[PDB]
């Protein structure tokens, strides 16, 4: 089956982009692969171990250190006002 | 002719009424200072109420999660 050299041109820059096409999935791949210290491997891979898993696991406990706070001094401030409000409404 | 124990009486008694009003005077300041110091020291309720409040947030957060570490 002769071709045209334009066409056979055509046909090998095709050859070459469906190479680097399965390379560019194969990488986007790999990327994806929770597989990290499952299969052979030591790098992390974008996965729950960098997300809820992680940081979820950061979350549950970090509100201990900034939401705490404020919460404490929320239930300050509102102990103070059940105060002011029942010496006001009682002493009147 | 007064009788001289009468004299000295009153004399110390004159006494007694200055002593007093010594110790009116030390117990008045006394009473300001205390009510400065109060007034001053108001802020340390506020910061004991927001530590213990802090403190026993911390405590039931590791009761709530299992993430109380054993005692040491």
């Amino acid at each position: 089956h002769n071709l045209s050299p334009l066409q056979q041109e055509v046909l090998d820059k095709y050859k070459q982009l469906s190479l680097d096409l399965k390379a560019l999935d194969e990488t986007i791949k790999e990327l994806n692969y929770s597989q990290h210290r499952q299969q052979h491997s030591q790098q992390e891979t974008v996965s729950p171990d960098e997300i809820l898993q992680e940081m979820r696991d950061i979350e549950v406990k970090i509100g201990l250190v900034g939401t705490l706070l404020k919460g404490s001094v929320y239930s300050l401030i509102l102990q103070r006002k059940q105060e002011q409000e029942s010496l006001g409404s009682n002493s009147k | 002719m007064e009788n001289p124990h009468e004299q000295v009486q009153a004399n110390i008694l004159s006494r007694i009424i200055g002593n007093v009003k010594r110790l009116n005077e030390s117990v008045a300041i006394l009473n300001q200072e205390l009510v400065t110091i109060n007034n001053r020291n108001k802020n340390l309720e506020i910061m004991g109420a927001i530590c213990d409040n802090y403190h026993s947030s911390v405590q039931f957060n590791l009761e709530a999660t299992n993430n109380k570490k054993p005692p040491l």
